[PDB]
Parts: structure tokens; sequence; C-alpha cells
DNA sequence: TTTTTTCGATCGTATGTTGTAACTATCTC
DNA sequence: GAGATAGTTACAACATACGATCG
């Protein structure tokens, strides 16, 4: 199996085609761009007919198998596209894919698009069989650190002069949503044919459409960026995310920090990290968080979390978000007069 | 315990007994059916703790007494799989029965028959026998007036009353009443019972074209009907029923006579523009004249005029056209007699030819 | 379901009423867990559904007895929480009430058994109210509960209450010694922890509960000399958390009793731990910790889906905080 | 056999115990021809809401006419009593809560009554209906047709929408007093030919807490356990009536802060077997009596003469503020007694807290 | 035979409407000028008369004399509207007509011209109960309705409507009626009905109405039933005015003066009279609160209790605020403790004894 | 190199599958 | 040329999956 990235597909396609292609990832923009490039190359090579299906146990595989076995009246080199379910392949779906693999031939070109497969999902007889003659594309949304590089590359590709301040503004406003970034770049290019994208021009034609996850909120809390944490929490509230997931995500890290701080007085930090099986990249952030606050904090935080959970469940209240913001400020280096904690 | 079974004979009774059985078992043995052999017959019985259906098939080859339980789904699948015309040999060998279809031997798990909730002893408070035609006529003429889902649970069924040599079926739902009476030729004690919707509909479904008479026996808590080679047993609501004769209007002053077909056609034509949700019409009755008016929520109006035999004072009455149409269709006669008293009183409908059945409709007050 | 000897008297009373046709249509039996009220209710149901009873005992041969033994009697209804869940829904009550409107298939009585009325939701109880008020003829309702004060007042005010009490401590100890083989102090402590219920002590002995109690005692003995109570979390975080919280509460109460110079103590097998608790803790701190433990146990048993680990960790942290000088202890409120 | 609470249901206004104002208002309204189309009877548990509603329905749908004294013998009255009267539709409002039921019921309000003159919808336990059901009801309740009457009975009027309350005529029943309950019990027992004693009836009435159904249930318990005799001993045993000076001894020990004696008395009481709530109530009563004596020396009633002296001693030693503190502590202990691992544990915790309250 | 007062005394003209002057003036000006919008929303409490005003507007629009702010009330259109029989007044019960199918049918049948009137007025009642799909379907129709179509909406909870629907309508919020207007309306109705009445009975009924005039009419019907054709002060006090007696003020004064014997005598007298204990505590708390308000603002006390005004003012001049707060808190806590007390009378007695024991000026003597 | 949220009861919208009743067409009398 | 039997289409009822609000 040839592993590649969306930035390295044009050269491979120009060099030659392949029996099948697999597109796995999370970002819709890169996936659709790869799909479009592959389809354009196939059409240039004579693939005229294109058919699309969504993988689903409700959907019938008989039609797909008949299409694979059948031959068009006045066409050749058909293209078949399969959209995997968001949850992932099931045992029945795995068996159906294994059956389909045999039907594959030279003219038929299979393109699979779907979410990234887990370790168990990746382990499959059909996947292993096709690995010998398959090209896989890794499509992972770049992190905030990697985002400005991608934005600069996109601006250069479209022949746009983008300033550092404009790059930062675009990264902040449309973090985690590459499709919005691309559409904003297109709109800006249309607005000014000259292509001189100054900071005011971008500021006057940009809206807030960032997308975040609870893990990002917890990481921001650990870092201590109060503004970033508040922005992430506001975005999560706006998009309609249940606070239960946020609470459970924060609970694990809070308890881990409490335990480490309690045990840090007698054991080296590295030994504790090794015992608790923490990620290597997270060790620095964990150490910074531990050194940033003392046992006085991380104890009132537990009280806040318990009170918030009780209010959510027993009372079925609606002030959960205010308590979450207060806890976020408390985790950051803030006074937190402690009347709200109700100690 | 050797049993020889022909697919042709076994097919229909198996489907009949499996009918009431549903996908949801609700109990380990409820899905299973009880198969027993007595003298020279084999009885297959199935129940869901509310209604029981048992079918009997004659046996010719020698056999010995026995009784067991077999799952319905597996037996149905086995019967379906075998080619048509095949002969099935069934034997009892330990806790698992043996089925020998040609050279194919199958072992089917069997559960003890002592745990099957089957009635053992039956006591009949009142028993009789009638041709299928009479019972079918009574059920057809009285079924449409039963309530479907009402707080008054006693109105969710049909009242069967035996009085002297008369059998009476009564149905009511709070807005309309249907009473049907028929002689039976036998003297029976005065006794009234209530049968729920499920029992009545199942009895109607199993009942077919009149070939042989059916015998019905009603006990303290149950009713059992045997027809041909099937017996269906159900239980009763036992919630007491209002007296129908009280509901019937007393001394209806105004009498009207009309033709069934003409009135049916007039009502059908007027209902075209009638309200969809309510289906309300207004009847103005005057000397040898009947005017039917229908209004619509879309401001549409329809008017029709018909000639009848009437000589009383002019009256205006509101009604639901659907109920009147149903009554006319069920009556299925040539001449119809309508008895009414005032504009806020129930109206009775009967046949001029005979008074075997009667209906009552309560007008809508606006 | 075991028939304990001490249930013989009460039965002889209740059945007598049903022999005279004077039995109430709704019986509420109050008994601690392990008292065997379920066996009494089952015996009463068997007698009621029997077609040819032989005095106070079911014949065991009639069709009703056979069906009851097979657990397939059409006229027998039971309301219990679904598998995994710990509550009884409205749908089951509605189904039972709708079914009750029809006559019995076997032409006898209809018995409805509620395994635990305390698990009923408000909607279920309200639905069952009217049916209990005016049940159809030959319909009998049996209910069981531990504390009838928690049930809805309207539901309580339409049932005949029957209270069961455990035998004297000597009889229970003798019975346990006959059944279980342990030291006298251990048996007495188990019985007292069980609020005098012989059945519960047998359950505690049969299983790993005693090992868990020993582990908790060792952990508390280690923690009391120092200020490290958080280490108790490992001993507390478990499915049977309310029982361990109850054990800790009993230990604290025994420590307070010893502080006040009392004589009887719930725990009669760990005098050293009680002495250490009394020596190293003041009465006010003991009372505050006992109140916190009781409140947390009530919250865990009441709220549905509450996070066990977070609550226990917060409780332990607060307990450690209280021991520090100059801390305002809580005061009960109403 | 039918239980007493199900056999002695009132059948006429003459058989209703108490609730004089509601009966008088209904009689005046019926006599003056000012019948309303919506009645809401709100009251505590077991005060005859359903009975009053049924009697009102009988009066409205009597053959003789609209009268406040239904005959009870005409066919309509007999059918209503039996419960198979078509024009009287009794909703549960607890087994039928979904909007579909209410909507289909409100679509059958146009047809005239089958037999009677009014179509009576008796909605019992109406507080268990969803918001949609109430909103659907609203407009029909506001301006229903002439031949339809709505009767509502609830034990929790504050759970209903304000509009529903505003659309109905509210009748607030009052809890029955001890004397009325005792008289009703005596009359019922005399009719049933059952032996009784004044003390047993007084205790049952006091324990009824203003609910007649509870009183009848307790009477049935006594009859079943009393071998068909309502004797004082049986009632006291059932209710766990304290008779000796356990309460006074415990109060004295608690005041003296002698924990050893308090725990010994608790253990002895547990060995004997006593209802803890009754003991707490007795202690609260004794504390109130001591406070009253402190307010005025003549407050001490003759009933507690045997301990009068001792009581007075406490009135001469315990400051009133301490008495109030002990009373509130015992009250709080009583409130939290159900929500404790064990009743004995709750009692012990309350008494230990009271012992620790010593301000001197 | 007699029909209910609420239904009988329904305003059939803008002159019969009590209060709501701003909305009536706005509607009259709009009708006179001719600036008629196609979407009106009415909001407020219960019994304010949103439905009555909607019916009056419908009468005004569809009148044979033309679009007039003062409908004649005699033409056949007005008579039919009053009787609820007009063909061009489509009244929708949104409470029962919640599913989007009904809304789709209504919008499909909205293009046809009216039968007789010059407009086809859709009056949707309880619009807040509609599902979101119904609102979305109604959006565009409200945006550009046919010229001969007018929409009138009424609800009690406008906060749950979609923001777009609110933007697409002219909002009119009715405020609760004051005591004087309710009393005047009740007096006028009773005078028309030829029923004897007393001023204090009307005052009590108006105070118990709490804005909603329909509540006032229902209470008036209850009073008429209780008094057997007359509305007497005693009759009203029997059901509603069981509270508001001089006994509460006497008890408050005795407690302020630490007169234990007087308090005990008052308690005994109240028990003999058969006075509800919770009502007594409520009255004492209310009196303390009003004294506190008088201390804050001299204009707090209105004419409603003018009979005792002087006395109240005296209690404001002498009692320090802190003592009043202490008494209020003690009575509130005693109320918290009342349900669990062994007896209601015993609970009230204990509460008063606790109040006397901690009296700020002269506590009860301590043992020596 | 990877991590999965409270629960019960009630209301509303849209799609797919099965059974029964009503209406139409064809063959034999 | 008409009636009876068999086949096709339409309507009503039931089952499954997904989304939203309040206690
Ligand atoms: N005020 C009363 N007068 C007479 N009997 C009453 C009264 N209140 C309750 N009962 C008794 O309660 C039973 C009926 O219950 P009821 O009180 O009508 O239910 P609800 O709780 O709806 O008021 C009857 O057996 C009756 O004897
Ligand atoms: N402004 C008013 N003037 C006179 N009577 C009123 C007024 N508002 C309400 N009412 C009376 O209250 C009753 C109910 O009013 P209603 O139409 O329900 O108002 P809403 O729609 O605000 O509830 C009416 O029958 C009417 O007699
Ligand atoms: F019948 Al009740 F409260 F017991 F209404
Ligand atoms: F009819 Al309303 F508030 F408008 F009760
Ligand atoms: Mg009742
Ligand atoms: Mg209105
Ligand atoms: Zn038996
Ligand atoms: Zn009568
Ligand atoms: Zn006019």
């Amino acid at each position: 199996m040839i592993r590649l990235y969306p930035e390295q597909l044009r050269a491979q396609l120009n060099e030659g085609l392949r029996a099948a292609y697999l597109l796995l990832g999370n970002d819709p923009l890169l996936l659709q761009e790869s799909q479009d490039a592959v389809r354009q190359v196939a059409a240039a090579q004579g693939f005229e007919e294109h058919h699309t299906f969504s993988i689903d146990p409700n959907t019938d595989w008989n039609a797909i198998f008949s299409l694979c076995q059948a031959m068009s009246l006045f066409a050749s080199r058909q293209t078949l596209l399969l959209l995997l379910p968001e949850n992932g392949p099931n045992a029945a779906i795995n068996e159906q894919l294994l059956t389909l693999t045999g039907l594959l031939h030279d003219d038929l070109l299979l393109i699979v698009r779907g979410n990234k497969l887990s370790k168990a999902q990746e382990n499959a007889a059909w996947f292993t069989a096709l690995a010998n003659r398959s090209v896989q594309v890794t499509c992972q949304t770049p992190e905030q650190a990697q985002l400005p590089r991608w934005v600069a590359a996109r601006a250069k590709q479209l022949n746009l002069e983008l300033d550092d301040a404009a790059n930062q503004v675009l990264c902040y406003c449309y973090e985690g949503n590459l499709l919005a970034l691309a559409q904003a770049l297109e709109r800006l290019s249309l607005l000014w044919p000259d292509g001189k994208l100054t900071l005011p021009r971008v500021e006057q034609a940009v809206n807030d459409a960032a997308h975040f996850t609870p893990f990002h909120w917890v990481d921001a809390l650990l870092m201590g960026k109060s503004k970033r944490a508040l922005h992430i929490l506001q975005q999560l509230r706006l998009e309609g995310s249940e606070p239960v997931i946020l609470l459970r995500t924060l609970q694990r890290e809070l308890l881990l920090l409490v335990n480490l701080k309690r045990q840090s007085a007698h054991t080296p930090l590295r030994a504790l990290f090794d015992k608790h099986r923490v990620w290597q990249n997270r060790r620095g952030m964990m150490g910074e968080a531990l050194n940033r606050l003392s046992q006085t904090q991380l104890r009132q935080a537990v009280q806040l979390l318990t009170r918030t959970e009780l209010t959510l469940k027993q009372d079925y209240g609606q002030s959960v978000w205010a308590e979450l913001e207060g806890l976020s400020l408390l985790l950051c280096h803030k006074p937190l007069a402690d009347v709200f904690i109700d100690g | 315990m050797k049993f020889t079974v022909e697919r042709e004979h076994l097919l229909k009774p198996l489907q009949q007994v499996s009918g009431p059985l549903g996908g949801r078992p609700t109990l380990p043995i409820l899905g299973n059916l009880l198969l027993q052999v007595a003298d020279g017959t084999l009885s297959l019985t199935g129940t869901d703790l509310e209604m029981e259906m048992v079918a009997r098939v004659a046996l010719v080859q020698p056999h010995e007494p026995g009784a067991t339980t077999v799952p319905a789904r597996k037996f149905f699948d086995i019967c379906r799989g075998l080619p048509e015309g095949a002969e099935i040999a069934v034997q009892l060998e330990g806790e698992r029965m043996l089925v020998r279809s040609g050279r194919s031997r199958f072992s089917l798990s069997t559960l003890p028959a002592a745990d099957f909730p089957n009635l053992d002893d039956w006591q009949s408070e009142v028993e009789f026998t009638l041709p299928q035609a009479t019972m079918k006529r009574l059920i057809e003429a009285t079924q449409f007036s039963m309530a479907h889902q009402d707080v008054r649970y006693y109105l969710n069924g049909m009242l069967f009353e035996t009085e002297g040599e008369e059998l009476r079926t009564v149905a009511t739902d709070g807005h309309r009443l249907a009473v049907c009476s028929m002689p039976i030729g036998q003297s029976l004690p005065s006794h009234s019972v209530i049968v729920p919707r499920k029992g009545v509909i199942e009895l109607m479904r199993m009942l077919d074209g009149g070939d042989n008479p059916l015998r019905v026996q009603i006990g303290s808590n149950n009713i059992r009907a045997h027809v041909g080679d099937f017996i269906f047993t159900s239980k009763l609501v036992d919630g007491r029923f209002p007296d129908y004769r009280r509901v019937l209007p007393k001394n209806p002053d105004k009498h009207l006579e009309a033709g069934c077909d003409l009135l049916k056609q007039a009502f059908a034509r007027a209902a075209i523009l009638s309200n969809e949700k309510f289906r309300g019409v207004r009847l103005y009755v005057s000397e040898n004249q009947l005017k039917i008016t229908a209004n619509n929520p879309e401001q549409e109006e329809a008017e029709e005029i018909l000639d009848v035999t009437y000589s009383g004072a002019e009256m205006e009455i509101g009604f639901n056209v659907s109920y009147v149409l149903d009554v006319l269709n069920a009556l299925k006669c040539e001449n119809v007699r309508m008895m009414l008293t005032d504009s806020v009183s129930s109206v009775q409908i009967e046949d001029a030819a005979s008074q075997s059945a009667a209906y009552v409709v309560m007008p809508m007050r606006l | 379901m075991r028939w304990y000897p001490w249930l013989r008297p009460d039965f002889e009373k209740l059945v007598a009423s049903y022999q005279a046709g004077r039995g109430h249509h709704a019986l509420l039996i109050q008994a601690l867990p392990g008292m065997g009220d379920d066996a009494l209710i089952y015996a009463l149901s068997r007698y009621l559904l029997c077609q040819q009873p032989q005095g106070h005992k079911s014949c065991g041969h009639c069709r009703g007895c056979q069906l009851m033994q097979a657990g397939t009697h059409p006229d027998y209804y039971t309301l219990a929480p679904e598998k995994g869940k710990n509550t009884l829904g409205v749908d089951a009550v509605r189904e039972v009430t709708e079914k009750l409107n029809e006559h019995a298939r076997l032409g006898g009585a209809k018995v409805v058994w509620v395994t635990d009325a305390a698990l009923l939701t408000d909607a279920a109880a309200n639905a069952l109210l009217k049916t209990l008020e005016e049940p159809p003829a030959e319909t009998w309702f049996f209910l069981a509960t531990r504390e009838p004060e928690r049930l809805l007042a309207t539901l309580r005010s339409r049932c005949r209450l029957h209270y069961l009490a455990p035998p004297p401590e000597q009889y229970a100890v003798t019975w346990l010694s006959r059944e279980v083989t342990m030291s006298q102090d251990a048996l007495l402590a188990a019985l007292r922890l069980s609020a005098g219920s012989p059945g519960a002590a047998l359950a505690l002995f049969q299983g790993d509960n005693w090992q868990a109690r020993e582990t908790l005692c060792q952990a508390l003995a280690y923690s009391v000399p120092s200020g490290d109570w958080y280490s108790l979390l490992a001993a507390l975080n478990h499915e049977q958390a309310p029982a361990r919280l109850h054990w800790l509460a009993t230990l604290l109460m025994d420590a307070l009793k010893r502080h006040h110079g009392a004589a009887q103590v719930t725990n009669v097998d760990v005098p050293g731990l009680v002495a250490e608790l009394a020596n190293h803790l003041s009465p006010s701190r003991l009372q505050a910790i006992l109140g916190d433990v009781c409140h947390i146990r009530e919250q865990l048993m009441s709220v549905t889906g509450i996070n066990r680990e977070l609550l226990i960790t917060d409780l332990l942290l607060r307990i450690e905080h209280y021991l520090q000088p100059g801390v305002v202890l809580p005061v009960p409120h109403l | 056999y039918q239980v007493l609470a199900r056999k002695w249901r009132p059948q006429t206004f003459a058989d209703v115990v108490g609730q004089e104002h509601v009966l008088t208002a209904l009689a005046n309204g019926l006599s003056l021809g000012r019948i309303h189309h919506a009645y809401l009877f709100s009251g505590t548990r077991g005060v005859g809401k359903t009975s009053i509603a049924r009697l009102l329905a009988k009066g409205l749908n009597c053959e003789t006419g609209i009268t406040a004294t239904p005959c009870g013998v005409c066919d309509n009255c007999r059918e209503i009593e039996q419960g198979r009267f078509v024009d009287l539709i009794e909703i549960d409002a607890a087994s039928r809560t979904k909007v579909e039921d209410t909507r289909d019921l409100l679509d059958n309000v146009q047809y005239a009554p089958a037999r009677g003159r009014f179509k009576v919808y008796l909605i019992d336990e109406v507080h268990m209906l969803s918001r949609h059901s109430f909103n659907a009801l609203l407009k029909t309740l506001e301006e229903p047709p002439e031949h339809v009457k709505f009767l509502l009975a609830t034990t929790d009027p504050q759970k209903l929408p304000v509009t529903i309350l505003s659309r109905c005529l509210q009748f607030h029943l009052k809890a029955l007093d001890v004397e009325q309950i005792r008289h009703q019990l005596e009359h019922i027992l005399n009719e049933e030919h059952i032996a009784h004693e004044p003390r047993a009836l007084q205790l049952l009435a006091r324990a009824a807490e203003g609910s007649l159904r509870d009183a009848l249930s307790l009477t049935d318990q006594a009859i079943a356990s009393g071998d068909g005799q309502v004797s004082t001993q049986a009632v006291s045993a059932m209710l766990g009536t304290l008779d000796d000076d356990q309460a006074l001894s415990l109060v004295e020990a608690m005041v003296e802060a002698n924990g050893e004696r308090v725990m010994a008395l608790i253990n002895e009481a547990a060995a004997r077997g006593i209802e803890w709530e009754a003991l707490l109530v007795e202690m609260l009563g004794l504390l109130h009596r001591i406070a009253m004596v402190q307010l005025s020396p003549a407050a001490l009633g003759n009933d507690m003469a045997a301990i009068e002296l001792r009581m007075r001693e406490l009135a001469r030693t315990i400051p009133p503020t301490d008495i109030q503190l002990y009373y509130q502590t015992l009250l709080i202990g009583r409130k939290e007694l159900p929500y404790a691992p064990d009743r004995r544990m709750g009692v012990e915790m309350t008494l230990l807290r009271a012992l620790a309250f010593h301000p001197r």
C-alpha cells in the first residue's frame, strides 16, 4: 500500500494510475479535492461513466455487484465511488467489501471515501488483500501550529499576497474549518483582483466560524490561555454541544493532576509520567500545569465540578455554562473570590 | 408414538393456529404450540394468555396417547421447506422429537406439556348451536358500532344476550347504537355477556361460508365457539352494560318513510362538499319533503331536495353523514323508516318490512 | 427466596383473614432487607391462587399449583424493574391495569405483586392510585417496602400496613452460628450492621463483602494516624459504595459513643481502630464527617447516573480539609 | 367483602362529614339556577373530593330534576352509583395523559347526551396531565356547549397552569378535625356492630392526621389484628403509643448531658421495641410543655400531674433559648429520620448532636 | 339557566373594554388613517382580553358600513361575528391544531376570495403551541399574504416564538388591570345584574383578582353562590377573606411589646374562633413586610388597608429596622418548621415563644 | 500510537412494509 | 352478452429511526 498526502497526489497520478484508491480522513475539503483530482485524471485517461453509492446495510449490494460484473453498452473504464459510514465498517460490510474485491478488474476503478479507520477497523481481510495494489491518502486537519503554513501555501497557489497579520486573523477566525478558509480566500480574491490582501481588507470581510472539540478546551485550560479557553467554550455552546461530555473530559485530567501533585512530593515527575502512561508530547504541558498551580487550586475546582454536576442532574438547571466559564477562569491564574465556589 | 402427516392436510391448520402467534413471545413457552393425540385425532393448540385456538385433524394409522410442545417457527419452517406432497413421520424419542422426512432425520427440542397454560376442565353455563349464516349476519350488522378506544372499557365490545328463544347483539360507542335480534328455536336462560373486540373480530375471521353449524358455549368467565374442526376460546370483559331499551326513544311522534337507495345516493352526493373532519349535514323535514344541506370550511355549500312520505310539523336536525351512510349501508333494504321526536332528541332507524334490527343516532347540537 | 422460621407466626395471621373473606385488597409489608417478606408474599399468592387449598397449605397438585411452580399462571402478574435498570416504568403499570379489566382465565383470583414500591416513579404511583382505590372483584395487590414514609401519601393512605420485626439478638446469633461458622464478636457485629436482620448478615458473610470490610478497616487504620484520607478512595470506589459508606458511618458513630463513655458499640470486633479514632479525632470533627458521609451516601443512592469517583474524591478532600485548624464545620439545616 | 373506606362512601349530601361551606354553596347554586360549567375541587388526601363530585353529578343528572338532594332511587342515580352510566365519563388523567386522548375526547363534545340532560366529564387527578393536554383543554373549558359540564378533582392545585385555574370555579376543602373523625368512626362501628372503646377511637382519630381514609385504614388494621375488637391495647400496640416515662427520662438525661444514661436508655428502648417517630413527637411535646410552663406557671395541664413536679424542675433550670435549641434539633432529627441508614442510627445521631449542644 | 358572567359580559365594542388604552388608541388610529397591517400579535397575562380585542378588530374590519374604528354592532356581519357564525372569520385552535399538516392545509386554502366580507380574517389562538414546522410554513405567507387576508395572533408566552415570527408582526402587549378598574367593572356588572353588594366585598374581590378580570368574575360568581343571591362582606370573607383581621395586628403589637400573656390570650381566642394557623403566620409576615416597606418608603402603604394606616405608621416610627428583620426571619423559619411540628397550634406557639425568648429589648428572665 | 455522555416521560416528522377492501379485466356459460 | 373468478391499485394501520423539550 502506497501511503501519501493530499499535497503529493498530482505527481503520482501524472506518473500513473492504480487499481484502487482509498481516501480516509476528517477534513471534507482535502477529501473532496483529492476525489476531484482523481476523477479528472481518470476522465483524462478515458474513464467516462461514474457512479456513487453510500455504504449502508439498508443499501443493496446486488446492484453494485451487477454493475461491477456488467459491461456498458457504449462505454468502458467505469468508476465506482463508495462512501463509508461515519461510525465505520461492520462485519457484514467487511464481508461485502471482501466479496467486492474479487469482482474488481482493470476497467473498474474503486474510490473509497470515509472517516479515518481505527486499529480494529483497519485490520481487515479485504484491506490487507488490497494493500498490495492500493494507494491510501492520509487526510488529517492541520493543528493550529501547522495551520499558518497551510494558509500561506494556499495563498501562494492562488497568486495572493497575504500578510502575516492577515494570516493570523484567518487562522484565528476559521480555525478547524478549512472549507471556510478556502471560500474566504476565493471571496477575497474576487473582491480585489489586484490580490493585495492587507490586514484591513481581511478584517472587513471575515466572520467567526471556528470549530473546536472538548480536547482543545482542556488543552487551552492546561496552557492557561484564558481568552482561547473562553472563545472555545463560547463556540462549543453556540454549536450546541452537551456539557456532559465537557465535564467528563475535564474530570479525567483534573483527577490526574490532583494525583500527580499529591504524589509529586515523594517521586520524580518522570517516574510518575511513566507509571501513568501519559503521551510524550503532553508531558511538558502536564509539568507546566503542575508547576503553575498548587494544592490550594485543583481542590476548589473539584468542588466546582461536583456542584455543577449536581445542579445539572438533580436540579436540571440551565446555568451550567456560567459555572463552566467560572471553572475555566479558576484553572487559569485568576483570583476567583470563592463566593461562587460555595466552599 | 409414530405419526404420519400429509402436507396438504397439515398446511391450513398450521397457518390458522400460527396466525394469533406473534413475533414477540413474552414467555419461553408461549410461542410454542401444544400437539396432543387422543383416540383417533391430533389436536394442535396455540394461545397468547388471552385467546386460545385449537384445531383437530383425524388420524387413521395406529398410535398411542401423548402430548408435547413444539416451537411454532421451527415447525413452520420445516413444513415450508419440504416439497409439496411429502409425507412427514414424527416420533417421540426422549426429550427431543424425531422428524424423518425421507432420508433426512431432524431432532427438535421438546418442552414438557404439563407447563402449557391450557384449560383442562370446561363448564358451560349456557350452550347452543346455530347456522353460520345467522351469526355472520348478526356480527356484520352489529360490529361497525363498537367503540375502538374509550375510557368506558365496557363500551369496547359487543353485548350478547340470550332471552327465551331470541339472541340479541348490541353495540354502542356513546354516539350511536345498533341492536339486532334473531330467533334461535331453542329456549335458553336469560343471560347477558360482553365480548371484546378481539374475540368478535377473530370469530368473524375464522367464520366462513355456511357449511356446518357452529356451537357456542358460555361459562362464568369464558366463551368457546366450535366450528368444523376448530375451537376458539376467549374471555369476557365483565364490566356490566347499559340497557339498550333505555337508550331507544320512547313514543317517537314523527314517522318518516323513504327509499333506501334514494336516500343513500342523496347522502353520498351531499357528503362530497361536507366537512372532512366533522362531516356534518342538516336535514329540513317538511310535509312530503326532505332538504339536505351540507356546508364546507371552504365556504362551499350543497343542497338537495327529495320527496318522502311525511305529514308532521317542520323540523330541522343536524347529523353526521358518515354514521347515517353506515347505517343505511348495513341495513341493506328497500324501504327505511325514521322515527324522531324533536330537534334535540335521538333518531331511530328501522326497516318497514321488518323490525329485526334497529339503529339509533344522536344528533349534533351546534 | 428462603422460608425463614421466624416468618411462621405472621403468616398464620394474614392467611386467616383470607380464609374468612375479610382480607384487604392492598397489603403493604414493611421489612428490612433479608427479612424474607418476599417468601411470605409468595406463600400468600400460592394459597390465593390454589384451587383446592388444604387448610393453610396449598395442595400442590391442582392446575393452579402446577402453573405457579412452572411460573406460567395466566392470572399471576408481577411488576419488577427491567434487567439492568433500577426503576419501574409507567408502561408496565398501564399494561397491568389494562389487563386487569378482563376476567380471570381460570375463574379465580388475580394477584398483582410489586417487588419494591420504593422503585416506583411518581407517574407510576399516580397511575396505580385509582386502580388500587377500586380494584375489580377478586383482585389482590401485594406491595413491599423498607421505609413506608417515602412512598406517596395518597398511595400509603389506601393500603393495610403490616410491620415485621427481627427476633431477639440471641435467637439471631444462634441461627447464624448454626448457619455460618465465625467468631461470636464477628456474628454480633454483622448482625448489628444489618440492623438486626439475620438474612443480611448471612449475605455479608457469603461473598467478598467481609474481605472488603477488612480492607477498609486496614486502610482507615493506616490513614487515621496521618492526615492521608485520600488513600481510602481505592477502598471506597466500587459498585457497593453505599454499604462501605454505611460501614464507615457506623465506625465513626462507635468512636463518638466511646468518646461519650457509652457501653454498646456497633462494631465489637475492631476495638483498636475505634480507640484510635476516638483518640485522634475530636467529637465535633467526628460529627461533621459522619454528617458528610451520610449526605454523600444519600446523594449516591438518590441521584441517577451520578459520578461515583468524583463524589467520593470530593468527600475525601473535604474530610482532609476539615481536620486542618481554623475550619468552619458545617451545621445541619432544614 | 369490601373495605370500610370502599363500603361507606357517602351517597347523599346528608352523609358528608364536614365541608359545610362547599355543600351550602353547591346547594345555593343549584337552587338559584346559577350552574357553572367548570368546578375544581382542591384539597388534601381523603377529604371527599371524588365523593362530592359524584354526588354533584347525580344531582345534575337526576330524573326528577336539577336538585341539591338527589333521590338516589331513580334509574339515573342507580346507574351512576353502579358506574355504568353512559353520559357520565370518568377520566383517570394518570393512565391517559397523552395529547391524543384529550384531543379525541374534545372532538366528541358536540353530540347530545344519550340518556341524560348533561354530559358530565369527571376528570380525577387532573394534575398529572402534560402541558399540551391543558392547552387543548383551555378553550373548550372557556366556552363549552350548553349540554356539557366539566368536573375537576386534584390534590395538588399548584401544579396546574394559571389559566386552567382561572377558567374554573375553585372549591377548597378543609381537613377534618379530630372530633368529626372520631364521631364518624363511632357511627360506622355502631352500624357495623363492632366493639370499641373511647380511648381507641380517640387515638385513631389523632393518628389519622385529618384524613378519613387513613382513619378507616387504621380501623381496619385494628379489626384485623384485634380479633374483631377495637380495643385500646391493640391500637396502642399498632401505633406504638408511649405510656411510661421514657420520653421524660431521655429529656432529663439529654439536658443533664449524661451521654452514658442516654445511650443506655436508647439501647433499652431498642431492645423493647418502640416507634422512634412517636418517641421524638413525645419529646417535642414535653419540650413545648416546659416552654409553656416557663411562659406562665399555670400552663401545665392536669393530665401530666404524675410528673408535674419533675417538669417544673426543668422549667426552673433550663433557659428558654436552650429549650428552643433542643426543640429545633429534635425537629430536624425527625425530618431527616427517613433519610438515614437506619432509624436507630438517626435517633442516636440526633441525640448526640443535642448532647454536644450544651452551651453552659 | 343563567349564563356565566364572563361569557355574558364580553365587550362587544371598544367602549366596553376596561383599560388597555394604548392598544385601543393605536388600533383606532390605524383603522381611521387606513394603515392596516397584515399581522397582529397580542400578548399579556390571562384574562386581560386579547381574544376580545381580536374579535372587536375583526368586527371593525368586516363591517357593511366600511372599515370603521367604531363598528355599528347591528349589521348582520357584526351579529354573526358576535354569535360566532361569520363565514369570513376563521378561528384556529393552535392547541389542538399543532401538526404541520393543518398549517399546510390552511396555507393551501388561503388564496380563495372571501364569501361575503371584504377580508378573510384568520384568528389563531394559543399560537405558542405550534411546532417549528408550522412556524416555518407560516413565515412566507406572513411575509407576502394576499391583499384580502389578515392574520391575528394571540398568546400568553411570546418568549418561545421564533424570532422571525416576532419580527414579521406588530406586537401589542397588554398589562394587568389595576385594583380600581377591576372594582369599578365589578360594581357596574353587579348594578346591571341587580344584585346587592358592599364596598369592602368588592375591594376584597378586586385584591384577590390579581390583575386577571376573569378571575374577578369567577370569584364574584363564587361569592354570589355562597351568599345566596347577595355579595356580602361576611360571605366573601368566608371563602377568600379568612385572613386580614385585626387579630394579626394585635398579635404583632403584643409580640413587639413582649406581652406574653396577651399573646397567649390572643392565641386562645383565635383557636376558639377556628383560625387557620398557616394563614395567621402568612398575615403576620405580610404585616411585618408592609411595615418594613413603610420604613423604606412612606408611600408604600396605599388606601387598601387605610383603616389601619395610622397604626401601621406608628409601628414604623418606633420599631428599629433590625428588630423587624429579626421578627420576619424568625416567623419565616417557623413557617419552614410548621409542617414537621407535632401540631399546627403547637408549632405556632413554639414559634412565638422563640420570638419572645430572643426579644431584642426585654428577653424572658433567665434561670438563676 | 487515541482518549465512547444523565435519564424518564412525552410530542412531532418522515419513510417503508403488510394486509384488506374496492374496482377492473378476462374467460366460460 | 352478462356473471363469476382472479388480479391490480389505493388507503389505512403498524413499525422503525431520528430529533427536541421539560422534569
Ligand atoms: N368529607 C368526607 N365525608 C365523608 N367521607 C369521606 C370524606 N372524606 C373522605 N371520606 C371517605 O373516603 C372515601 C372516599 O375517598 P375520597 O375522600 O372521596 O377521595 P379523595 O381523596 O378524592 O377525596 C370514602 O370511603 C369516604 O368514607
Ligand atoms: N378589558 C376587558 N374589559 C372587560 N372585560 C374583560 C376584559 N378583558 C377580559 N374580560 C373578561 O374576561 C373574560 C375572558 O377574557 P379572554 O377573552 O379569555 O381574554 P384572554 O384571551 O386574554 O384570556 C371575557 O369573557 C371578558 O368578559
Ligand atoms: F382519592 Al384521593 F387524594 F385519595 F383524591
Ligand atoms: F384566552 Al386567554 F389568556 F387569551 F386565557
Ligand atoms: Mg378521590
Ligand atoms: Mg383568549
Ligand atoms: Zn393447589
Ligand atoms: Zn334520582
Ligand atoms: Zn356592522
